[PDB]
RNA sequence: GGACCUGGCGGUGCUUCAUAUCCCUCUAGAGGAGCCUGUUCUGUAAUCGAUAAACCCCGAUCAACCUCACCACCUCUUGCUCAGCCUAUAUACCGCCAUCUUCAGCAAACCCUGAUGAAGGCUACAAAGUAAGCGCAAGUACCCACGUAAAGACGUUAGGUCAAGGUGUAGCCCAUGAGGUGGCAAGAAAUGGGCUACAUUUUCUACCCCAGAAACGAUAGCCCUUAUGAAUAAGGGUCGAAGGUGGAUUUAG
């Protein structure tokens, strides 16, 4: 039932942990909270792969980096 | 009518071919293994035996019809050819011959089963006539042919048990002699031993009876089974159980409970329990619930 | 104006290779077939239909393939690809002895083009903590850890995964958060020695 | 050449609803979210507001597939009762019996 | 769309209508009757619009000992072809409605002077 | 008359690595005809015994789930018409079993499916430890 | 392939071969659809893309010189090819590689006569830069093409400044020649290409038809061959097997190739050269010359493909049953019930006079029924061998019943076909043994049969031979009005009459006499 | 009064085949189903795509031999490859026949994108089952 | 898609391969009211 | 106008019956109050259809926006459609069903009686009826052979359904077609189906049955929270009345 299909020879580290797509922000600000929450529900989805999700990232990294201009 | 034997021995070279292909020696070869093999070769999921799949003979395929019963030229062979029911009436003829005869000296069988066995039909009342006139051949003496002319009409009378069976005895560790039984209910199923020589307290899936079954009835129920036959405090029993309803437990414990008891005592209290009712499983269960219905019988109002 | 030959039916002989005359799966052909054997529901002072006109018969499935002998000669056939079970494995607590940790992983199979179903990811495994822990402290500590993930009455932790699609994601995945459990309840805290 | 213009109204929204669907579920959930600031979720707010029409997933119907019947529909099978019961009566379906329970 | 057609024969029954409260009661209608028709017997499978030469259907597969090739019906044998088959069910239209001459009896809409012809044969044979 | 001299055999390497130890293979096969499940499961365990391993068979239960639609088209309520899917529950257990012998067995069943059945397999195979641990 | 039903079973060569035709060209015909109409089946609804299933795409893109180029060897034709160097000669004035030109070369001389003409002087403005595989693909499409001067020429100016190149070099050379192939074969084993031997294939292609003196140096051109260990020897030991082609067999040098063909189907096989095809038809062939079973049991893994086309299997089925007809014959009626369904005139005649030289006369009833529920029907000359050679018997007395069933056949066959003309000779032929089957229980069928036969006439001796005896075989009436008509008709049924008179005719009436006096 | 796939009583001329005379509350009792597959059963999906694929597959099948068939059709779809089952007349000759089968196979090959194969059976003329 | 559907099933009408009896009656009938006005 | 055939009808006779159906009888309910949801009616620019039995939680196993078919306004004109139309006609129809049916008759094809009239065809210790086929029935499904489902023909209500879908006829074919904004869907009133209780067999508490307290009732309204959504539902605080077991009548078993 995977008789091709490979994702690209992907990785479930490179699926999981996102901690290194995680690193132009600190530790503890609502961002941080919203963007671990948003790794978090990307690791539990397995219908979609490392591509999707850091399109996914980088899409948050721009709007709320053009968003810069509160940072409250 | 050459057709039946065409289709005679394309039967015996299709059962040739059959044994062959499912691997065997086609001189011992069976109807069973005939059913078994197009079973297994062709099955379908068909409810109906008649419309299922079947490898026959043609003779009981095709169903008895009367030959050609005049020659090709002038009179026909039987003489009631001319008039319908000459089998029947040649039968009556004769029967009212050996009824005179028998003068001057001086279970039963269906209707369609006379019908298959003949080649013509017939009315009830031609059916009730002559049984009527076997009834009054049997009324007075009859001898050895006139005993097997009947007896090739009349069938077994298929006498039922009428009995309750008996579960064998059994024997564990440490000398222990005992019994198993189970028993069902609407929802409900258990299994209980009865011990003989044990007696006194009763377990019902490791707690006993009067705090498992807090209300008074189930207990009564339990209890009815012993009460009957009289021996109370003299039989043991441990019982596992898996139901919905109390009372459904309570009745289910009851006839597991009789169906190990039946085995330990006499035939004949078998036979007293059995008049007693209570060694029959109630065929009685929650009916439907139809579409147009309120519940399984009452429909909504009748507006008018 | 054409005419169709008579069936093979008395071609045929009664010794015959029905294997190689019906190898794989295919429909029913009377024509090819020589049984009489006919099926359907039949009519007062009449029988079933015959085999000729029977779609009964084709929309049934069909087994009359893959008769016992073929099955013989097909299995005698494919034991020279066959391998054999190492005898020494002949038990539970033996099999379980030599490779303790099971894993199990499963999928369906059903008809049409398309073949990728998502059920084939999830996957599980399992393995009894009595002979592989080795120590006490860690042993509690994994047990405190892991909810309900394992069953003491028998005495297993079984875990499962789905969150990778693949089946291979998944396989490492579990491994490797094994390994890092195993090296996470090695060691403690302060606030965890403060009980 | 679908079977009506409420089909063809239909395809569009579902197709308009897929093609914005990613950006729907990232701002909803920007909008949904708790501890980032109320001015960001009103942001996020009118920014769905302006979003287009015929994109949001609920204005589009699981209509049937032959007859364009709206209600009456199973999801399983995504027909129409009366062409369901059509097949199943003459047979053309598979593995379905009559509740002869 | 193609789903939602469906095939002749149920069609035709509802297009006739011999069914109902028309035809019931023998109240019928005031002379006004639809006569079936069948087109799938009329036209051969092969031809269509653009007419593609069949080797297969519509032309013979071999000519001279030779195999054939797909080719190309041109505009003017189309429409000639088109004619033609125009002009054949103008025709079968034509023999199918005509006038019906019963002869004349005693009167016109009167069964009196009509002859049925000689009575049917016997089943053992009898040549009346 | 016509047999063929030289029988074309297939090739067949023997890598170095190990071939993996299936403990359990359960299969589970859903059908509408009893009938039918019957043949096929007679069909499995006579494959199995004549390759010399183990066998199990039970029947788990029927389900059916069952459905009300409307009778008529515009208005009809309390008549209504019924339908049921009905499937059938078939298992065959395997135990002690080699890798390849799993795929080639299981190939062959695949390949020998009829129509109307679909087949759940769910293996259990045996392995030792890694070596972080 | 086939179905399986009777109707649509195939029961024909011809008609099978149409047959399967019309399914190739349903195949074409579905081709031409989806490359005509691929958005249809562009959706990849199943999950394994499979380009085999996807539509095709021929499509030349937008004016773009180099990708358009990149494209050519994609496209295969050659009017891009024409329009490309036209934009790169006449404004742009540049090569976009050599690979490039040498590509566009390779498929024009592949596609080739003025046509040929034009296409071959329009190369040679192609920039100077033209390298060896240029000139030898030149070389290439002119002999293969166009004639041998031209790529002798060219050759000649590569001197001036490959294995196949050279190939084609000697094919050109080559189509009494002794010095010119004797020089080639020199000079060419002195370069060093180390040809694959397909210039050997070639030559011998070439040397098809010789004399002694180039058919027996083959033998040690072979055994050259050998010695350098490259051929398998499939095709060429096949061409000099033809090559023996023949006033007198040579049964030596049979022997000899019967034991190196021994060896050859008794090693595996590997497909190499293209022309394995008439392989086993000469080879078949030249076997049905030879006449030998246990050869032909030798000639018969997966080497059944190269039998490929239904003329090369067709001959060689014949020249088979051919052999095995005219090699008891119970073995090979044997083979012949095990394959007629599989397998598909002069086949059944040889058949025919095989189980007459058998005398197993019970067979042959069932041989004419296959036939004719095949295919045998609208011809008489096998049903003239049959009725000829099935009553020359009459011995066997009980078998009278089936010689009248299969002449009854005969017959429903015969008359079907009255517009074409052919069923009218076929009674004045055949008639005479198919009415003495009749004759011999059924005789008024047979006696109304020769009333027809005499009203259509050509008698005969055995014709007069079987009036006598049906005349013989109790009613002087019915017997006189048979041949005393005969008699007045012809003249050997009178000088039969003759005699036939004296028992019991002659006493009835004497108006018939009279006539017969008349007339004798 | 129920009128579902069954056929009002005539005088006695109407010929009748065996599922056309049976009602539709015979299907599992005394009938069989046209099409295999598995997506009615639990757990499987798809069963839409099949209804709808099967259905369009009857049409064009009906509508590429037509005045041929004389009953349904039957299919049998074993995980990927797909079978057929027609019932037909020897009207048309076998070339028609064979071309045609060669080019719904193809189409059908191409549109699916799975292995598509058919078969059909002959008669002289429609079987019979009763007299309606 | 209906959409390829129909499109494909017209053209292959079109070619002359499938009989469309729905489309055979609608273009008569289209014919004949046509023909009446 | 006289006499007849068939059917219907009889507040028409005799006999046998009425299974939860006629009554006498048994139980629990509806017509009382509130609420939910339909219908009639009022007004609104604001769908449609059924609208006795055999409709009134009916098309709907769903209407906050598409569903939407209405309406106001604003746009498109070969318009996804080799156009389209939820435009009239269910009194053209198919397809699908209510109905007597909690029936058992309907019958091609033959013979006979009536002077060869419409029509009829029963006597079993038998006098002209024979019968294909359908249906009933039988068998199949659930747990059996009972029971329940299913089935339930011929016909009646020109029964319902051109708005599931298609189609005959007649129409719009710058529209009576198509597209996008908005609201439309409230009750001075009457009625129907269902829910809640009007009590102590009740109410609350832990348990589902050996207890202890009270001597009730909101699924309505106000406020708030949360559920999905871009923009009705469950829960919490307050409000703590009507209500005292039903007006002739009527429903189900
Ligand atoms: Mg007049
Ligand atoms: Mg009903
Ligand atoms: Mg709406
Ligand atoms: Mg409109
Ligand atoms: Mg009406
Ligand atoms: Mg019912
Ligand atoms: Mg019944
Ligand atoms: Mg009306
Ligand atoms: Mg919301």
């Amino acid at each position: 039932n995977e008789a091709g299909f490979d994702d690209d020879g992907s990785e479930f580290h490179e699926h999981i942990f996102l901690e290194k797509h995680l690193e132009s922000f600190p530790k503890q600000g609502p961002i941080r909270h919203f963007m671990e929450l948003v790794t978090c529900g990307l690791s539990k989805n397995p219908y979609l792969s490392v591509k999707q999700k850091v399109e996914h990232i980088e899409w948050f990294r721009n709007y709320f980096n053009e968003k810069k201009d509160i940072l409250k | 009518e050459d057709f039946i034997k065409k289709q005679i021995e394309e039967f015996n070279i299709g059962k040739r071919h059959l044994a062959n292909m499912m691997g065997e020696d086609p001189e011992t070869f069976t109807q069973e293994d005939i059913d078994r093999a197009i079973a297994y070769l062709f099955p379908s999921g068909l409810f109906e035996k008649r419309a299922r799949p079947v490898m026959k003979h043609p003779e009981q395929i095709f169903p008895r019809q009367r030959a050609i019963q005049w020659g090709e030229d002038g009179r026909p062979f039987h003489y009631l050819f001319y008039t319908g029911k000459q089998s029947y009436y040649s039968l009556m003829h004769d029967v009212y011959g050996m009824l005179l005869n028998l003068e001057k000296h001086q279970r039963w069988l269906i209707k369609e089963e006379l019908e298959e066995m003949l080649v013509e039909k017939l009315s009830d009342l031609d059916y009730m006539q002559f049984i009527r006139l076997l009834e009054k051949l049997l009324t007075s003496q009859c001898g050895a042919a006139e005993e097997e002319f009947v007896q090739r009409f009349r069938r077994s009378v298929t006498l039922e048990s009428k009995k309750q069976l008996i579960e064998p005895v059994q024997y564990d560790e440490q000398g222990m002699a005992f019994s198993k039984s189970e028993g069902k209910r609407k929802t409900a199923k258990a299994e209980a031993i009865v011990y003989k020589h044990g007696s006194g307290r009763i377990k019902v899936n490791g707690i006993d009876y009067q705090l498992y079954f807090p209300i008074t009835q189930d207990r009564e129920q339990l209890m009815f089974p012993f009460h009957f036959v009289d021996r109370l405090g003299k039989h043991d029993v441990t019982c596992t159980v898996s139901g919905g309803g109390r009372s459904a437990q309570a009745g289910a414990i009851r006839l597991a409970m009789a169906k190990a008891l039946c085995s330990f005592v006499t035939e004949d209290e078998v036979e007293w329990m059995r008049q007693a009712g209570l060694l029959t499983t109630d065929p009685r269960v929650r009916e439907r619930k139809k579409p147009g219905q309120e519940g399984a019988r009452r429909k909504f109002t009748w507006k008018k | 104006r054409r005419k169709a030959l008579p069936p093979r039916t008395e071609k045929m002989a009664v010794d015959q290779d029905w294997p190689s005359v019906y190898p794989v799966a295919a429909p029913f052909k009377p024509s090819a077939v020589p049984l009489p054997v006919r099926m359907g529901y039949p009519v007062k002072k009449g029988v079933p239909m015959a085999k000729e006109g029977n779609l009964e018969l084709l929309k049934i499935p069909n087994f009359l393939h893959l008769t016992p002998v073929a099955i013989k000669k097909h299995c005698e056939a494919l034991k020279d690809f066959c391998t054999e079970w190492p005898a020494a494995l002949d038990s539970d607590e033996k099999c379980e002895k030599h490779f303790p940790i099971e894993i199990d992983s499963t999928d369906y199979v059903s008809s049409g083009p398309s073949v990728r179903n998502p059920r084939a990811r999830v996957v599980v495994l399992r393995v009894k903590l009595s002979s592989l822990n080795l120590d006490d402290h860690a042993k509690k500590k994994l047990i405190k850890l892991v909810g309900e993930r394992y069953c003491k009455t028998t005495d297993v932790l079984t875990i499962k995964t789905d969150r990778c699609p693949l089946r291979r994601q998944n396989y490492d995945y579990a491994v490797y958060l094994l390994t890092v459990l195993y090296h996470e309840s090695w060691n403690t805290e302060e606030w965890e020695k403060s009980k | 050449h679908y079977v009506d213009w409420r089909m063809w109204r239909d395809v569009k929204r579902r197709k308009m609803a897929y093609e914005y669907a990613d950006e729907r579920l990232r701002i909803n959930s920007l909008r949904k979210n708790t501890i980032l600031p109320k001015i960001l979720q009103d942001v996020a707010d009118e920014e769905i507001a302006a979003l287009p029409r015929d994109s949001c997933p609920v204005r589009i119907r699981n209509r049937c597939v032959m007859t364009s019947r709206p209600r009456g529909v199973k999801r399983r099978w995504r027909l129409s009762r009366i062409v369901f019961r059509h097949l199943a009566d003459h047979g053309q379906l598979s593995g379905i019996q009559r509740a002869t329970w | 769309s193609f789903f939602t057609k469906l095939t002749a024969d149920e069609l035709w029954k509802g297009a006739l209508a011999e069914t109902g409260a028309g035809a019931k009661k023998g109240r019928g209608k005031r002379t006004k009757k639809k006569k079936r028709k069948d087109l799938n017997r009329g036209q051969i499978i092969g031809e269509g619009r653009y007419g593609f030469l069949w080797p297969g259907l519509n032309v013979p597969l071999m000519k001279n000992g030779a195999v054939q090739t797909i080719a190309q019906r041109s505009k003017e044998e189309q429409e000639k072809v088109e004619a033609d088959m125009i002009q054949q069910r103008e025709e079968w239209d034509r023999k199918k409605k005509m006038k019906v001459k019963r002869e004349r009896g005693w009167s016109g809409n009167s069964w009196g002077g009509i002859s049925l012809g000689p009575p049917d044969p016997g089943p053992c044979g009898e040549t009346y | 008359v016509d047999v063929p001299k030289d029988l074309t055999k297939p090739v067949v390497t023997i890598s170095d690595e190990p071939d993996i130890l299936y403990k359990r293979l359960s299969v589970l096969v859903k059908g509408h005809d009893k009938a039918v499940l019957d043949s096929y499961e007679y069909f499995a365990v006579l494959a199995a015994k004549e390759l010399g391993i183990s066998i199990k068979v039970h029947e788990p239960p029927r389900k059916i789930e069952r459905f009300t639609l409307l009778q008529s088209v515009h208005i009809y309520k309390k008549h209504r018409v019924q339908y049921e899917m009905r499937t059938l529950y078939r298992c065959l257990e395997l135990e002690h079993l080699t890798g390849s012998t799993a795929d080639v067995y299981l190939e062959y069943i695949q390949r020998n499916l009829p129509e109307g059945v679909a087949m759940e397999v769910t293996k259990t195979q045996l392995e030792q430890l890694p070596e972080h641990i | 392939v086939f179905q399986d039903d009777p109707y649509l079973m195939p029961a024909s060569s011809l008609e099978s071969r149409s047959f399967l035709l019309a399914k190739k060209s349903g195949e074409n015909v579905a081709k031409f659809i989806i490359n005509s109409y691929p958005k249809y089946f562009q959706k990849d609804i199943a999950e394994p893309h499979i380009p085999c299933l996807m539509p095709e795409y021929f499509e030349p893109q937008i004016k773009d010189i180099s990708e358009a180029a990149l494209k050519e060897r994609i496209e295969l034709r050659k009017v891009k090819a024409s329009v490309d160097m036209f934009d790169q000669l006449l404004q742009a004035g540049t090569t976009v590689s050599l690979e490039t030109t040498n590509s566009l070369l390779d498929l024009l001389c592949y596609y080739g006569t003025w046509r040929a003409k034009n296409n071959a002087e329009r190369i040679f403005s192609l920039m100077p830069e033209k390298n060896e595989h240029s000139y030898c693909t030149m070389i290439r499409g002119m002999v293969k093409h166009r004639a041998y001067e031209q790529a002798l020429n060219l050759y000649t100016e590569l001197l001036n400044n490959d294995v196949y190149t050279f190939n084609a070099l000697i094919e050109a050379t080559v189509c009494e020649k002794w010095s010119k192939i004797l020089e080639l074969l020199r000079h060419m084993v002195a370069q060093k290409v180390k040809p694959n031997l397909q210039t050997f294939n070639t030559i011998l292609k070439c040397l098809r038809r010789f004399h002694v003196f180039a058919r027996s140096p083959a033998l040690q051109v072979l055994r050259e061959m050998k010695a350098i260990g490259i051929e398998p020897s499939l095709a060429t030991y096949h061409h000099i097997i033809r090559l023996f082609d023949p006033g007198d067999p040579l049964k030596r040098s049979s022997f000899i190739i019967y034991d190196i063909m021994n060896e050859l189907m008794g090693k595996r096989f590997s497909p190499k050269d293209p022309d394995d095809d008439k392989f086993f038809q000469s080879a078949m062939s030249i076997c049905s010359s030879l006449r030998d079973l246990e050869l032909a049991y030798q000639v018969h893994g997966d080497n059944w493909k190269f039998i490929g086309p239904d003329q090369h299997r067709n001959f060689y089925y014949s020249k088979f049953f051919d052999l095995i007809c005219l090699m008891q014959i119970d073995v090979t009626l044997k083979w012949y019930e095990d394959l007629i369904p599989s397998a598909y005139s002069q086949t059944m005649i040889h058949l025919l006079q095989a189980l007459d030289v058998a005398n197993r006369l019970e067979v042959i009833p069932k041989i004419w029924k296959d036939s004719k529920e095949y295919g045998h029907t609208f011809r008489s000359d096998l049903r003239e061998e049959i009725l000829m050679l099935m009553a020359r018997d009459k011995h066997p007395p009980e078998l009278q019943v089936a010689f009248a069933d299969c002449a009854a056949d005969i017959k429903s066959a015969y008359e079907s076909q009255p517009i074409r003309q052919t069923a009218q000779d076929w009674p004045a032929t055949s008639l005479n043994c198919i009415a003495i089957l009749f004759l011999r229980g059924r005789t008024q069928e047979a006696w109304k049969m020769l009333g027809l036969f005499r009203k259509h006439k050509i008698p005969r001796s055995e014709l007069l031979n079987e009036l006598m005896d049906s005349a013989k075989v109790n009613s002087p009436s019915q017997a006189i009005e048979v041949v005393e008509l005969a008699s007045a008709f012809s003249l050997p049924i009178c000088e039969g009459l003759t005699q036939r008179v004296m028992s019991d005719f002659a006493i009835n009436q004497e108006q018939k006499e009279a006539l017969s006096n008349l007339t004798a | 009064k129920n009128r579902a796939a069954r056929v009002r009583v005539s005088k006695g001329d109407k010929p009748v085949t065996y599922e056309e005379a049976h009602a539709p509350h015979y299907i599992a009792h005394r009938k069989g189903w046209l099409s295999l597959h598995t997506g009615n059963l639990d757990g499987e999906d798809h069963a839409a795509e099949r209804t709808v694929e099967d259905v369009f597959l009857r049409k064009f099948m009906w509508g590429t031999f037509p005045g041929c068939l004389a009953d349904q059709l039957v299919l049998k779809r074993r995980g990927n490859q797909l079978e057929i089952c027609a019932v037909v007349l020897r009207q048309l000759s076998p070339h028609k026949y064979y071309f045609l089968v060669g080019y719904s196979e193809t189409l059908l090959s191409y549109f699916y994108k799975c292995p598509v194969r058919l078969h059909l059976q002959t008669v002289p003329s429609k079987v019979v089952y009763k007299y309606l | 898609n209906h959409h390829t559907y129909a499109e494909l099933m017209q053209t292959l009408r079109f070619l002359g391969l499938y009989r469309d009896e729905h489309q055979d009656f609608m273009d008569e009938q289209k014919r004949l009211k046509k023909l009446r006005g």
